[PDB]
């Protein structure tokens, strides 16, 4: 019926669902005793920026 | 020496409840998903704080995002939401929607959602709406991506219907809702439901 | 040394030594921990080292 | 830490009440503010001017308060007198718009002069309301047959008496009195202040044309004055303003 | 009238699970902990 | 010792995973969970 | 000749910039908020300067003492303004310039009661990033030129974070070292 | 005779006595003013840079950098046009005009007034 | 016959950009007179044409004095018998087509005295969790 706002809607959620798919990669067993978490990775964003919030709580 | 007297009770900002009555006003996308949320938070938590017979000023405010939906069920028989906009509309309205259900079991914030004559018309589309889909009509044939879009939207509209189904007792001949609700009662398959 | 060092995130050896001494000292309260460095080392910068 | 809050300081009525400024409301590097000059980024180097360093010290402490087709501008006059000192002052006023009491901003203007009276919220509203009472059928004219009059306009601010004279048409409405109260400011170089008292005293002038077209009905345009280069032809301006030190 | 009060003790656990049976078991030790210590107000 | 850290600070950083991260929270089944979780109970009459 | 005024509009940039001092506190709904633009917040808040119905109002006067306000409330950021301060300085009405002001202070751009002491920081944006803002040249320190597209950076600075972009240190820390 | 060069030259030289008189007051002597209600020093606003333009982004040289870099750059549209502004003219005026090279003029005119952002 | 003595003796010479190819300094036309009509559509008895070509010429004439100083408002109304309703129109007017306010000394043309402007000033937000940064 649609050709047009079907593959736009199929490129939209198809790399959504990957990016949800793709969201639980470094907390692995022989991936966090390693230091390839911590250092250098700015490019990361979702830890090593709530240091500062979490010292404010006590929950060290 | 002036910096020695200073009121705790507001020293750490503007309190939360004009914060979030602000955030709503507000244009920014991120504060009205927190203050939304905050809203749910707290519907659930402390339902008399929140309550329309405290604050008149509160009824407008959660309009603004459930009225613009019926564009959005209009469009909901087909892939029509493409971009992340429209599906945080869906979210905000079906946010808000519940906020107003959970703010509709207090027996003092109901009846001026029944003296209010667009909420109950939001609800008689969701109802008409949801006819096609009790019944079997060729018109607005619901997408099987977006089904889960409707049935837990369709609750939230049932649960209000059974909030202010106590205060619509003079029923006419003409009833939507009594013909509307004999025919859901006949095809759904859920136990709370019927 | 006690004179002031280079710009900051470099980590001498006298600056990672100081703060592996501290934490055998206290084990926590990282106000105590900082000073232990010098005092020019942030509680939210030696942490983010230290880790 | 080591933050400087945001509010909490209203030193304003011993700056009304410091004698030096030019403030005609009560009676009884080389810079002087750092707005051009850094302070290298240092709190404590913003204590070497006096005018900064009195109000650090005799600062105080107050609390937050918290609160039509056509235009009617009336200038509303004040002059109460009041333990020793007067009040001394004019502000406009719309009188198609009633969305603030006079009452309301009475209360306002003694909180900002901090006297909490209870008495001069009342003494200054009366004084309001009964000069809308007088000026309300004053100001909405309909002002047709070109008049084209002469105006004498003087300004009273501190011995600094301001003095103008210019012909007006009072029959178009292009040209707004409070740009035209701007544009001598940014002429002559002003200080703000007589921003509003060039306009606060050309539109007295206004409505006494007014009172002189509604209640009397004397036309008088009968050869306004110039210098036979403008209007009339004579041989083929009327005055310049200046600020005069008295 | 404005009065500045205490907002309500809202029970914000750190762990977000999803399932019914794994929440009743920390508000019922939530309501014991909460109503015990507003007992003696009263 | 810093293995200590290192659990309190991923279990305090991942345990909600859902509030900060923007594509986790904006998913269809993440946001009516967290929708339908703070469903207050009905009363009778 | 080209780079002499350039140094010479570099030097009287650097002359009249009006550096800060005091940082600004905004709340996090008012970050629709531009100084350039009119927000159609304020067109829908005030309907009487868009409307046109009054000739005393309209949006450029309602610009001018849009940025009065809040140009000086921000250079003296510590003092509680008011309303008799500003009236004597502006010619507009009563029952307008309180609406202003009360809708200025109502969302929380002026006169915010906060003690910024007792509140911990975080890292919003990204770390790397040059934000630079884009001023015009203004009409009366340009040049003569009796008779030019060369751009001019007039404060260098940098950031080691957000912790001490929130206090306004410039890294001079190695001069006041404890 | 000699009336309407008397004129011309009186108003040229009292011009120049008010150029002459505000400069000394405003920027030579003591460089601006005082507020007398508030402490905010007068200043004109033509040396104010009365507009802004939008943002610019860009990145550091070294990788896992953490340093933030807040600065000011000025632009303009090659610092030798006024701004004569022709922009607050409607479409409808100028169509009866008897040249065209005045109409490419106007034209250019009001694009190098509508791009006055980068 | 009176314009001729003045424009010969101490008259700067002529700076006229592109844009103003337009106006004729011995007669009007179509755009002139389209913009103002109160000079010429019986407005009043005093906004007569002739008075009208008086001010236009002598604006343009008292501007050739001094090519690289702003004209002001106040001196041109100094001697003039003219409204100041119709002097702003007719200033404005020669200051939009570029006329009289062209190539002079930008450091002439005087502005509102007020406070500085606030555009590169560090604003931060009052996060209820925090003090991130506004840097967008």
């Amino acid at each position: 019926l649609h050709p047009r706002e079907t593959l736009t809607h199929y490129l939209w959620s198809s790399k959504q669902n990957e990016l949800v798919l793709q969201g639980d990669q470094y907390f692995n067993e022989d991936a966090a005793r390693t230091s390839d978490i911590y250092s250098n990775n700015n490019n990361d964003r979702s830890l090593m920026g709530n240091i500062s919030l979490l010292y404010s709580q006590g929950r060290l | 020496n002036v910096f020695q007297s200073l009121p705790k009770e507001t020293a750490r900002g503007v309190d939360d409840l004009t914060r979030m009555e602000m955030a709503l006003l507000s244009g920014i996308p991120e504060e009205i998903k927190w203050s939304l949320k905050k809203y749910l938070t707290y519907s659930n938590k402390a339902p008399y704080m929140i309550s329309l017979r405290t604050l008149p000023d509160l009824l407008p405010l959660f309009k603004t995002f459930i009225l613009p939906l019926e564009r959005i069920v209009e469009g909901l028989n087909k892939s029509s939401i493409c971009d992340s906009k429209a599906m945080d509309s869906l979210q905000m309205g079906l946010n808000a929607l519940l906020i107003l259900r959970n703010l509709a079991q207090d027996t003092d914030s109901v009846q001026i959602l029944v003296k209010d004559r667009e909420i109950k018309s939001f609800i008689l589309f969701i109802l008409k709406k949801f006819q096609c889909v009790a019944t079997g009509d060729n018109k607005w044939q619901l997408y099987e991506g977006n089904a889960t879009f409707f049935n837990e939207l369709t609750h939230y509209t049932l649960d209000l219907m059974e909030a202010i189904s106590s205060y619509i007792a003079p029923a006419m001949k003409d009833d939507h809702y009594f013909q509307t609700l004999v025919s859901i009662l006949n095809y759904t398959k859920d136990r709370y439901m019927v | 040394e006690n004179n002031g060092n280079s710009v900051k995130k470099n980590w001498s050896d006298q600056e990672m030594l100081l703060l592996l001494e501290g934490i055998e000292m206290y084990e926590d309260q990282w106000e105590k921990i900082a000073d232990h460095v010098g005092g020019h080392k942030r509680v939210e910068d030696c942490i983010e080292k230290f880790l | 830490n080591q933050l400087i809050p945001q509010a909490y300081i209203s030193n304003f009525h011993n700056r009304l009440t410091n004698e030096d400024d030019g403030i005609p409301i009560f009676t009884m590097g080389n810079a002087v503010l750092p707005d051009l000059q850094d302070q290298h980024h240092n709190p404590f180097n913003i204590l070497r001017y006096p005018k900064i360093r009195d109000t650090f010290i005799n600062g105080k402490v107050v609390s937050p308060y918290r609160l039509s087709g056509e235009a009617i501008m009336i200038p509303i006059t004040l002059d109460i007198e009041h333990m020793g000192h007067t009040i001394k002052d004019q502000f406009l006023w719309n009188y198609n718009d009633d969305s603030i009491s006079p009452e309301e901003f009475a209360s306002i203007y003694c909180k900002d002069l901090d006297m909490t009276s209870a008495t001069l919220q009342t003494q200054i509203a009366n004084i309001i309301k009964e000069q809308l009472k007088d000026l309300e059928n004053i100001a909405a004219t309909e002002i047709m047959s070109d008049l084209h009059v002469i105006i004498n306009l003087t300004c009273n601010l501190q011995d600094r008496f301001f003095e103008d004279n210019f012909q007006w048409n009072l029959n178009d409405k292009s040209l707004t009195p409070e740009r035209f109260a701007t544009s001598i400011v940014q002429d002559l170089g002003l200080t703000r202040e007589f921003i509003p008292l060039i306009s606060q005293s050309l539109h007295e002038t206004i409505l006494k044309i007014k009172k002189d077209w509604v209640d009397g009905h004397l036309i008088q345009d009968h050869v306004p004055n110039d210098a036979a280069f403008g209007y009339l032809s004579g041989i083929r301006s009327n005055w310049c303003p200046r600020v005069e030190i008295l | 009238p404005l009065n500045w009060v205490q907002g309500p003790a809202i029970f914000h656990m750190l762990t977000s699970p999803y399932t019914q049976d794994e929440i009743i078991n920390h508000e019922m030790n939530f309501l014991k902990g909460r109503l015990l210590e507003l007992q003696e107000i009263t | 010792k810093q293995k200590s850290i290192r659990q309190k600070l991923i279990n305090n950083v991942a345990s909600q995973a859902h509030h900060n991260i923007p594509y986790l929270r904006d998913s269809p089944f993440t946001a009516a969970a967290q929708r339908s979780v703070q469903i207050r109970s009905k009363v009778i009459v | 000749n080209y780079e002499q005024e350039a140094q010479k509009l570099e030097e009287k940039a650097l002359r009249f910039l009006a550096k800060q001092t005091h940082p600004v506190i905004i709340p996090s709904f008012a970050s629709w908020f531009d100084i350039s633009k009119i927000h159609e917040i304020e067109k829908r808040s005030n309907p009487d300067f868009f409307n046109d119905s009054s000739r005393f109002k309209t949006p450029k006067a309602y610009k001018d003492t849009r940025n009065f306000i809040i140009n000086t409330y921000r250079l003296s950021p510590y003092e509680y303004l008011t309303i008799t301060a500003v009236r004597r300085n502006v010619a507009m009405d009563v029952a307008s310039i309180v609406k202003i002001h009360a809708f200025l202070e109502k969302w929380g751009l002026i006169n915010y009661q906060i003690d910024p002491r007792t509140k911990p920081s975080l890292i919003g944006p990204s770390f790397t990033g040059h934000f630079q803002v884009v001023l015009d040249t203004p009409q009366g320190l340009k040049p003569f030129l009796p008779e030019f597209p060369v751009n001019l950076t007039i404060k260098k600075n940098v950031y080691d974070s957000a912790q001490d972009f929130n206090a306004l240190q410039d890294e001079s820390r190695n001069s006041r070292q404890i | 005779t000699n009336w309407l060069y008397q004129h011309s030259a009186a108003c040229s030289r009292f011009n120049s006595d008010l150029f002459y008189d505000r400069v000394k007051v405003l920027l030579v002597d003591q460089q601006g003013l005082r507020d007398a209600y508030t402490n905010i020093l007068h200043i004109p606003e033509s040396t104010q840079s009365t507009t802004v333009l939008g943002w610019r982004r860009s990145k550091n040289d070294s990788p896992s950098d953490t340093s933030i870099v807040y600065e000011t750059v000025i632009h303009d549209n090659d610092l030798n046009k006024p701004k004569t502004g022709l922009s607050e003219i409607p479409k409808e005026i100028y169509e009866d005009v008897v040249d065209e090279d005045v109409l490419r003029a106007i034209t250019e005119q009001q694009n190098f007034e509508k791009c006055n952002e980068y």
